[PDB]
């Protein structure tokens, strides 16, 4: 604190965020979503063009947050060594929370499977329910996820050795290789002979393998936003927290899928 | 039995299990009273001696002998309490030969009783249903919100096993004096047991919420002798 | 009958807790490849020597007497830990603990097999039984370190002795080892069991799983103060989760496939271990290794009894003694040989060789899909 | 303008209407809202 | 435009706590009036106010529980005392994620509207605080009422989770120069331990309520026993949240009391490390016991044995805290200011409340007390006399330091005495009613239970008077608050020692153990320009 | 926005911390893209200068009125917490030395003076 | 003498520029050897430093406890007056009458109920 | 862990080095805050320290703290028959002779 | 002598912990020998007379 | 100029005098539709939640 002209710059390495309007707007959009979804399901509205507007507004609000979160690290230049550690801790404590919503659904699968009720004839996948064969498309999904887990490491080892063509191609292949998972699992939902209301088996299978779908649309969006931010020269060879944050989300979903394939598709 | 106006304590017991519950409660209250009196006396001492005092003892903050004496003593109390609790939990139950079975189905806002024995070859099984008497139709001397039109009747000095199920929602079978509080789920059968030592009338009420008329679903159990049970069973 | 499983769970938990509480305290006596190796080897070798004798004696006398004897030996071992102030005396206390651990494990597994006759129930109960080892190894070191730093030495051993006394009171009030009951008929000799190959592959699957672990902890760079408490935490959680999941899933999936996948995961994790060059990098592999080991237990342990009920006479004790010998065969040989190989070739080379062997042995477990009936 | 009445979202002095009206209306509404719901639901189901 | 950029588009952490306070007052007035409506119908046998509607009685109870558990105690205890006090005590300027603070504040007003509109758009949601599955269907409650009440437990959950993440990520890497994580004050430890429970408990509640919603509206048959489901599952998936929730309300209170016991009895706290480990153990043992709420569902005989043992172990850690507070108060000097009266009234009533819990943890005795007013009277002493007392003590302690204006001592004492008498007169006879056999959630009762019900309806009218006097005390604090620091010596937080002269005292007056009470009278917007230094 | 600095002797504000740009076809380095309170750290750690100090308070000597412990501050006040001469003997007592008055630490007695920079 | 005599009845009324003059005259009067100080100065020195003025006054005076007591009494007498007004206007069912609670007594006597402590439904 | 004869030397040394009135009152405030009553010799040093600093009220309040620290009245009357020449030479008057 | 006082607070603690337990045990040996046992005695004597009438 | 405008938008976001979300000459196209449609969405969920309290359906 004895450098010559030190009072002209801050004396602590933390970010003082400027005033922003987004927290209020997201809350106002979520209020509309909640009320319109609670009413539309029981009459009172009729037209289905209000719920869509509410969802679109919520998503646009999140995107307008992330714009301001990107202009404060790449252009203004306020992300010191402390702020990056804080952001990493934050993301870890959200991944941890999103992992504990799957534990509940697994405990709702082991609580019915072990001890099947009198009503259903005592049997898993019960009489009249032909399960999904695990030597078909749900193997291509596992292999594509394992390949995706390896192709993004060739993208993070080409940005530290200063190769550009080799960090764009890896991200392209990863994005074009998580789309095939969604395509395969949207074609296995149209070749099935049991819906969400035919059993307790068709209601827990479509409720632990359907949230994964929503979580993997997010990775497609995140990888697009990381390809488009590398084409425009936004990443240095040692300051890239969008890649590190995205790679800890892909590996977690791969580990979760390896638990939705031996407990839902083999075990029966 | 019947509640008393300014009640302070349990209703009168008529089955061994309620007697055991009372004994265990009076066993725990000993230690609870000791601890409460100790804390009250220490607060009295602090208020009487150390109120607006000139001298402040600001260097007694560590403790080593005393910190082990409020960490080991409470554990001993808990073990002493836990011995009789496990003894009662594992001991008191229907170890041998239940003698009668009464199936109690709890519909929305009344009760349905069946005696699983006494069956003829054609399915002539004795069955009846219990409603609550409205306040407009009560006779002189009946209890309001506890008297019913049909009441369960059982012999004295006989093991009775209740099987409880439900048809609409989650109800709960309760007879305080008899020591019976079991649940009634829509797809499982629960069971309890009771032995009655003296004749009389035992009143009870529902526990788990079921809707609008949750306060009108009484239970009434009579304990007649064997001759009166035989005479009553040959009329229904 | 569930009280029986609770008794076995308590015995295993207390044994592993008394085995693992020391590592908070070992730096004080020690002050590391060669010195700490004897502490590891002393318990394992004594256990290995004593397993077969207990396996033979269980037919003549029965289960509860060996269980209570293991109890008394464990209590004496805890008291001997309490009053020790030299490096040499620690080895004697370790060796005394070994016999009790061996007796408790063999008798508990054999008795759980005997009481529970159905296959699926046997697997489901043995998974929960094996979970106690992971739980105790999880619970030990933090407990020891906290009491060592706060109350001082000789306090943790007294607390653990109090817990042991509670366990013994429970055992007396439940099993009541008051009479001697020989078994219905004598079992096949250990030589005949050694002749049978499938039991040999079953034992080898357990034996080869623990080499990557047993070679590693003696050489960890931990021998600050907080590091000792958390050093062994991840593997315990992984083993717990793996045992609990696969004890239920093994029967429906197929035990051979579960064993194959577990051994492959063991090999992959061991191969991934030596890439890391910092201490924190050792966090990630350990989970996987622990998890894989759990699978290889929960699927391979019950099948032993199945083989006994499919090609020999239904007398337990000796076969589960064979399983325990296979379990302990890695901690007796590791520290006394690996360092030599560490001098001979290297540490990462040894780890890579062990991982390659683990991956190679995986196909041999396909032979257990269906064995010929007797 | 840091001071004793500087961190409060509402103005307390130098004000046209006295502060007592705003202070009392807050508590009156807070303690009167739970009665309007009872009135609405009672008048929606026959009873007065 | 300056107003909008300081009170709607905000980043300062101390300006959101004031909005939390102004919201908590409103949501605590609503619940108290809805409780008075309950206690004016349970006065004498018959149908007195609500003419014959047994619906509109369950709705009142549900809105009284949800409002005063989620909209008063949590916002007051985590927002007004956590957002305001933690950064000052650990030496940080603002929190790590300020915009998430703003969103956590602003998700609550849109959550109150749904709850209020779930009681007017149809008969309502009389499902109890715990929305059990087989009653909350489309055969008993058919309308957009339960649907709109499930959505008020999602926004609040999001707000709590985002607050917890910020609190955990702020106390780790935003400390001063010389504060290792063993010299932290006790309040920060309490907030961290509660923020971990919020992370580990909320997702299970979210999953359970969402599955109930799907069962209602998309006929999926999760908990319907005609397709292979069990209602009991919901119970598990609720009560995993049920018990940790109950501790989230009480751990922040404990730390507050500690500060008072350390300041008005001039002695440091007895065994701080013991207290931190006690809080940690209480937090950890609150996750391994949740099935003592359901002993009558038909569990095994070896599952009752585990939970009857794992529940009584919590008594050990709390005894350490109680005895430590007594040891702190023992040797020192005690001056009876208004926060210390509340602190003293918390050591005794909370003990009476927690001792009855050891009588209900047994599986054997629970067949005499479950679904009875004994449980009710048990939890009022711990909730109404344990947490609200701590909130009042914290307010009367830190209000002058935040606003810069003092309050009348006499009216505060009057309010405290009225609250004491009312709360001890309203909740005690419920023990007798529970012992004699009165069930829960019933509008009308048999003729025998009349007398005590007439005594518990007399205390509520004494507590509402205390609330009104609190309103007037706030009014007298805001107006003429500058001239209420000479009436009494309650203003001084530490009085002169025996040898310290008045002249020397007036030069060196502020003595503390934290940065809290050395700050300017209203704290500056940017409090720390140059970093604080610790040895 | 103005002349770029090459060492922390030429950093007179936030106007001297923009820097040149990378070339087309290359992954930019941190010396070719860094603007605010980030590049100040980079320019300080390439010389051995730590811009953000983390050195605790002096616990070597006590403090007399004639010879007081000097705390450096860029304002007129700075909060200092005393824990003793052996550095952990005294409990934590907080003090606010100012440009017109000195802190004195009621239990041990150390006096602190403020040096305005 | 007048300046210092009987400072127990004038100290809190003087301004803060006449209080810093007496202290600055007893501090050059204490440097002389004691036993040369008058008794009035000895009393004044004790009162100025260790006395019941300023920060050494009690939290509760004698005229504040009566105020608190009679504020609580008048706050308990209002709840009693409000609760009684809600007690005259009640719905009394037909069962709560003495001639009805004495008929239930005969029924509970015939079917022996509460052989222990007691049965009685009479509460007027 | 300190004995009587170490307490009664450490506080003599600390009292024979105070340079102001704040320091004298500080050292007197934490002398009467242990389980040991200060010895008759230590109080003899405290009065000389109060005489160097030129304070009269502190020399009279010191005797009034002994009246509260001591358990009984005979010990107080035994302190005043050995701390008597120090008073009649310095000139200190007890509070019960002034009636302030 | 009368001018050497060393420990006073410890004896206070010991005399205040040895009287808060005597009072506690006094108020707890009245719950088990004055409120509990006579009730059980009355209950048993009632049952030892309801059987004699049936026998006769 | 070239793809490295990064050394040209860093001299703009500093020395701006406007909020960061309304500084570029492009934020109009994002900010007008959003604030326009939000006031319609929030004004349609308060017309059907007061119209439902009166019992009116569609
Ligand atoms: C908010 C306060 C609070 C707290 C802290 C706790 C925690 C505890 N609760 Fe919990 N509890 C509630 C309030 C609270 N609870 C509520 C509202 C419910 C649900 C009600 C409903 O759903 O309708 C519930 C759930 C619930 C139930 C289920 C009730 C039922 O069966 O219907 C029970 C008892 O069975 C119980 C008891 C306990 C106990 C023993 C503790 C223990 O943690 C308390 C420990 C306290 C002490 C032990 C005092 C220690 C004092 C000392 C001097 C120590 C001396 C040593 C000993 C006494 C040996 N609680
Ligand atoms: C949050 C805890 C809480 C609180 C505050 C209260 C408040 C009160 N409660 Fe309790 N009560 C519960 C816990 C609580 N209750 C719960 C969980 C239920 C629902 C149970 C179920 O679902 O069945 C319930 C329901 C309930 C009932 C209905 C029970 C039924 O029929 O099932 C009854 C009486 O019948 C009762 C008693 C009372 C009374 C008389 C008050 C009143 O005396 C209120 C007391 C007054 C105050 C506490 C003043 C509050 C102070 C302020 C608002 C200022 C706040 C201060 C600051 C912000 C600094 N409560
Ligand atoms: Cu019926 Cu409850
Ligand atoms: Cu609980
Ligand atoms: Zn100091």
């Amino acid at each position: 604190m004895r450098i010559q002209n030190r009072e002209n710059l801050q004396l602590f390495p933390f970010h003082l965020v400027t005033n922003s309007p987004w927290p209020l707007t997201t809350s106002l959009a979520l209020m509309s979503l909640a009320l319109t979804l609670g009413l539309t399901m029981h009459g009172y509205i009729g037209n289905h063009l209000w719920l869509f507007l509410a969802i679109s507004l919520v998503l646009s609000s999140i995107f307008l947050w992330v714009r301001d979160v990107v202009i404060e690290g790449t252009y203004l230049g306020d992300h010191t060594i402390a702020v990056r550690k804080g952001l990493n801790i934050g993301f870890m404590l959200f991944v941890l929370s999103e992992i504990l919503i799957f534990a509940a659904l697994f405990w709702s699968y082991f609580h019915s499977a072990m001890g099947p009720t009198i009503e259903i004839g005592c049997q898993w996948p019960p009489v009249g329910i032909t399960s999904i064969k695990p030597t078909e498309l749900p193997l291509l999904n596992t292999i594509i996820l394992l390949a995706s887990g390896a192709t993004v490491t060739w993208a993070h080892h080409s940005i530290l050795y200063k190769d550009r063509q080799g960090t764009l191609v890896g991200l392209f292949i990863t994005t074009l290789l998580i789309i095939l998972f969604v395509g395969c699992q949207v074609l296995e939902y149209t070749w099935a002979t049991f819906t969400i209301a035919d059993s307790v088996f068709g209601s827990i299978f479509y409720a632990g393998t359907g949230l994964h779908f929503i979580h993997m649309v997010m990775l497609i969006v995140m990888l697009a936003i990381c390809y488009a931010r590398m084409y425009f020269y936004h990443f240095t060879s040692n300051h890239h927290l969008g890649l590190e944050t995205t790679i800890l989300y892909l590996h977690v979903l791969d580990i979760i899928w390896l638990f939705l394939y031996i407990v839902f598709y083999w075990w029966g | 039995d019947v509640p008393t106006p300014w009640g302070i304590f349990f209703q009168d017991s008529a089955t061994p299990n309620m007697e055991g519950i009372i004994e265990l409660h009076n066993n725990i209250m000993f230690y609870l009273v000791l601890i409460l009196t100790f804390v009250s006396y220490i607060l009295y001492t602090i208020i009487y001696n150390y109120s607006n005092a000139t001298i402040v003892h600001k260097y007694m903050n560590h403790g080593q002998l005393i910190e082990i004496v409020w960490t080991t003593l409470p554990a001993v109390i808990l073990l002493i309490i836990a011995f009789p609790s496990f003894i009662l939990l594992y001991l008191c139950d229907e170890v041998i030969s239940p003698a009668m079975t009464i199936k109690a189905i709890g519909l929305q806002w009344y009760w349905k009783y069946e005696y699983s024995d006494f069956i003829n070859d054609d399915g002539e099984i004795v069955e009846f249903e219990s409603y609550v008497i409205p306040e407009e139709l009560l006779e002189d001397g009946q209890l309001r919100l506890l008297d019913v039109d049909a009441s369960v009747v059982v012999p004295v000095d006989t093991h009775i096993r209740f099987i409880v199920s439900s048809a609409d929602v989650i109800h709960d079978f309760c007879v305080p004096a008899l020591g019976v509080k079991v649940d009634a789920s829509p797809g499982r059968l629960n069971q309890t047991s009771a032995l009655i030592q003296r004749e009389g009338v035992y009143y009870g009420q529902c526990s788990e919420l079921c809707g609008v008329m949750h306060s009108a679903m009484p239970i009434k159990i009579e304990a007649v002798s064997l001759y009166e049970f035989i005479n009553w069973l040959d009329e229904q | 009958r569930k009280l029986i499983l609770f008794i076995v769970f308590l015995a295993l938990l207390l044994d592993n807790m008394l085995l693992t509480v020391v590592v908070p305290i070992i730096p004080s006596y020690l002050y590391e490849n060669v010195q700490v190796g004897l502490l590891f080897a002393s318990k394992a070798t004594v256990q290995l020597i004593t397993n077969p004798f207990i396996g033979l004696l269980t037919n003549r006398i029965g289960y509860p007497i060996p269980i209570f004897a293991g109890f008394c030996i464990m209590f004496v071992s805890t008291i001997m830990f309490a009053f020790s102030s030299s490096y040499a005396f620690l080895l004697i206390a370790r060796s005394l603990q070994g016999i009790g651990s061996s007796c408790s494990s063999v008798a508990g597994m054999g008795m759980l097999a005997s009481v529970y006759t159905d296959d699926e129930e046997r697997g489901n109960v043995m998974g929960i039984a094996l979970g106690g080892l992971a739980m105790g190894v999880l619970v030990g070191p933090p407990f020891g370190s906290v009491l060592y730093e706060f109350v001082g030495k000789t306090a943790p051993f007294l607390v653990l002795a109090a817990l042991v006394l509670l366990d013994g009171a429970i055992q007396l009030f439940v099993l009541q080892p008051s009479r001697v009951q020989p078994e219905s008929q004598k079992g096949t000799p250990l030589t005949t069991l050694l002749k049978d190959p499938y039991i040999l592959i079953a034992a080898g699957s357990i034996c080869f799983a623990n080499m990557g672990i047993a070679m590693l902890e003696p050489a960890l760079p931990i021998w600050r103060k907080w590091q000792l408490g958390v050093a062994f935490l991840p593997a315990s959680i992984s083993y717990l989760i793996g045992t609990n999941i696969f004890g239920i899933l093994a029967h429906k999936m197929g035990r051979w496939l579960c064993a194959l996948l577990g051994m492959i995961i063991v090999g992959v994790s061991i191969l991934c271990i030596p890439f890391a060059k910092n201490i924190y990098g050792l966090i990630a592999p350990n989970f996987g290794v622990g998890f894989a080991i759990g699978m290889v237990d929960s699927s391979m342990m019950p099948i032993m009894g199945y083989l006994v009920d499919l090609r020999h006479v239904s007398v337990y004790g000796s076969v589960y003694a064979i399983a325990d010998v296979a379990f302990c065969m890695g901690y007796a040989i590791g520290p006394s040989a690996g360092g030599a190989i560490a001098k001979a070739i290297g540490f990462p080379w040894l780890m890579t060789i062990i991982g390659i062997i683990d991956i190679l042995f995986a196909p041999l477990c396909f032979f257990l899909r269906s064995p010929p009936a007797k | 303008d840091v001071g004793p009445y500087s961190n409060l979202p509402f103005k307390v002095k130098n004000r046209r209407v006295p502060y007592a009206v705003p202070h009392f209306l807050f508590f009156a509404i807070g303690m009167g809202i739970p009665f309007f719901a009872c009135y609405v639901q009672l008048k929606r189901s026959g009873s007065i | 435009m300056n107003y909008i950029n300081r009170w709607l588009f905000s980043t300062n952490a101390k300006d959101i706590a004031v909005l939390y306070f102004i919201f908590a007052l409103f949501c605590g007035l609503l619940g108290s009036i809805m409780s008075l409506i309950l206690r004016l119908e349970l006065s004498a046998p018959g149908n007195q106010i609500l003419m014959g509607n047994h619906q509109l009685f369950n709705v009142v109870a549900t809105a009284h529980a949800v409002l005063m558990v989620f909209f008063l105690v949590m916002p007051a205890a985590i927002g007004f005392f956590g957002n305001y006090l933690l950064p000052l005590m650990i030496g940080a300027s603002d929190m790590s994620f300020a915009r998430l603070n703003n969103i956590s504040f602003w998700l609550l007003p849109p959550a109150l509207v749904s709850l209020l509109a779930s009681a007017l758009i149809e008969n309502g949601a009389g499902t109890g605080w715990t929305v059990y599955p087989p009653l909350a269907g489309v055969q008993s409650h058919s309308g957009p009422s339960v649907d709109l009440a499930i959505f008020a437990l999602h926004l609040t959950s999001i707000s709590s989770l985002l607050g917890a993440i910020n609190f955990i990520t702020t106390t780790l890497n935003m400390r001063t120069i010389g504060m290792t994580m063993s010299k932290l004050p006790l309040f920060v430890w309490a907030v961290v331990f509660t923020s971990i429970l919020l992370l580990l408990s909320l997702p299970v509640l979210s999953a359970g309520v969402t599955l109930l919603l799907l069962d209602r509206n998309f006929n999926t048959s999760f908990f319907e026993p005609a397709g292979g489901g069990d209602p009991i599952l919901y119970q598990h998936l609720f009560w995993f949240f049920g018990h940790p929730e109950v501790y989230i309300l009480i751990i922040p209170g404990f730390g507050i009391i500690s500060h008072i016991v350390s300041t008005y009895s001039k002695k440091p706290v007895f065994g701080a490390i013991g207290m931190v480990y006690a809080m940690g153990s209480i937090g950890f043992l609150g996750l391994l016991v949740w099935s003592h709420h359901m002993y009558t569902v038909g569990l095994d005989v070896d599952s009752r044995a585990y939970f009857t043992s794992a529940t009584m172990v919590i008594a050990v850690p709390t005894g350490i805290k109680i005895f430590s507070w007594l040891a702190t108060l023992y040797g020192g000097s005690i001056r009876y200011t208004t926060p210390m009266l509340y602190a003293f009234a918390f050591l005794f009533l909370f003990t009476v409340g927690g001792l009855s819990g050891v009588v209900l943890s047994n599986a054997s005795l629970d067949i005499a007390f479950h679904d009875t007013y004994y449980v009710i009277g048990h939890f009022h002493y711990v909730l109404s006399l344990g947490a609200v007392f701590s909130l009042f003590a914290g307010y009367y302690y830190w209000s002058p330091l935040i606003t810069g204006l003092y309050y009348n001592n006499n009216l505060a004492n009057i309010q405290f005495w009225l609250l004491f008498i009312g709360t001890n007169v309203t909740f005690f006879p419920m023990h007798f009613l529970g012992l004699n056999g009165m069930p829960r959630r019933i509008p009308d009762y048999p003729d025998a239970f009349a007398g005590w019900n007439a005594i518990s309806s007399f205390g509520s009218l004494i507590s509402i008077i205390s609330v009104i006097l609190f309103a007037y005390v706030i009014y007298d604090q805001l107006v003429n608050g500058l001239t209420n620091k000479q009436l009494s010596t309650n203003s001084l937080f530490k009085n002169p020692d025996f040898i310290e002269s008045n002249i020397i005292f007036n030069d060196n007056s502020i003595k503390s153990s934290s940065i809290d009470f050395l700050l300017t009278s209203p704290p500056l917007p940017h409090t720390f320009n140059t970093p604080a230094i610790q040895s | 926005q103005f002349k770029t600095a090459t060492s922390i002797a030429e950093v007179e504000g936030l106007e001297n911390l923009v820097g040149p740009g990378a070339k087309t076809g290359t992954v930019p380095t941190d010396l070719e893209q860094a603007t605010g309170l980030e590049r100040y750290e980079l320019l300080g750690k390439l010389e051995g200068i730590e811009v953000f100090d983390e050195t605790p308070l002096e616990a070597v000597r006590k403090g007399t009125m004639k010879d007081p412990i000097l705390i450096d501050s860029y304002d007129d006040y700075r909060y200092v917490g005393c824990t003793g001469v052996p550095a952990d003997s005294h409990n934590i007592e907080w003090l606010k030395p100012t440009t017109e008055k000195n802190a004195r630490c009621w239990e041990c007695g150390s006096v602190y003076k403020l040096n305005f920079l | 003498n007048a300046t210092v005599t009987n400072l127990e009845k004038r100290w809190e009324d003087l301004p803060e520029t006449d209080q810093k003059d007496i202290i600055s005259q007893l501090s050059e009067r204490q440097k002389l050897p004691w036993k040369d100080l008058t008794l009035s100065e000895k009393k004044a020195a004790w009162y100025i430093s260790f006395g019941e003025w300023g920060p050494r006054r009690p939290v509760h005076t004698k005229e504040d406890k009566l105020y608190i007591f009679w504020g609580t009494v008048i706050g308990i007498v209002i709840s009693a007056t409000i609760f009684g007004a809600f007690r005259y206007n009640r719905n009394v069912p037909k069962t709560m009458n003495r001639e009805w609670q004495a008929a239930s007594d005969e029924y509970l006597k015939s079917k022996n109920a509460e052989p222990f402590t007691g049965y009685s439904q009479i509460q007027s | 862990e300190e004995t009587y004869e170490e307490f009664s030397q450490r506080y003599e040394k600390e009292f024979d080095e105070a340079y102001d009135l704040f320091e004298v009152q500080r050292v007197l405030n934490n002398c009467f805050s242990y389980d040991i009553v200060p010895s008759p010799a230590v109080i003899g040093k405290a009065l000389n320290a109060c005489r160097r600093v030129n304070d009269y009220a502190t020399a009279v309040r010191v005797f009034e703290g002994l009246k509260h620290k001591v358990e009984t009245k005979e010990q107080y009357d035994a302190y005043l028959e050995e701390l008597k020449d120090v008073r009649e030479e310095l000139g200190i008057d007890l509070k019960e002779e002034l009636f302030p | 002598s009368l001018t050497r006082i060393q420990g006073s607070v410890k004896r206070r603690i010991l005399t205040d912990i040895s009287v808060g337990l005597t009072l506690g045990f006094g108020f707890a040996s009245y719950w088990w020998w004055g409120v509990h046992k006579p009730t059980v005695a009355h209950r048993e004597n009632y049952y030892i007379e309801l059987a004699k009438k049936k026998k006769a | 100029t070239a793809t490295e405008k990064i050394i040209e938008l860093q001299k703009f976001y500093q020395s701006t005098n406007k909020p960061i979300y309304a500084a570029h000459p492009r934020s109009k196209y994002y900010l007008i539709p959003y604030f326009g449609l939000l006031g319609v969405s929030v004004a349609a969920t308060l017309f059907y939640t007061g119209r439902a309290c009166f019992g009116i359906k569609d």
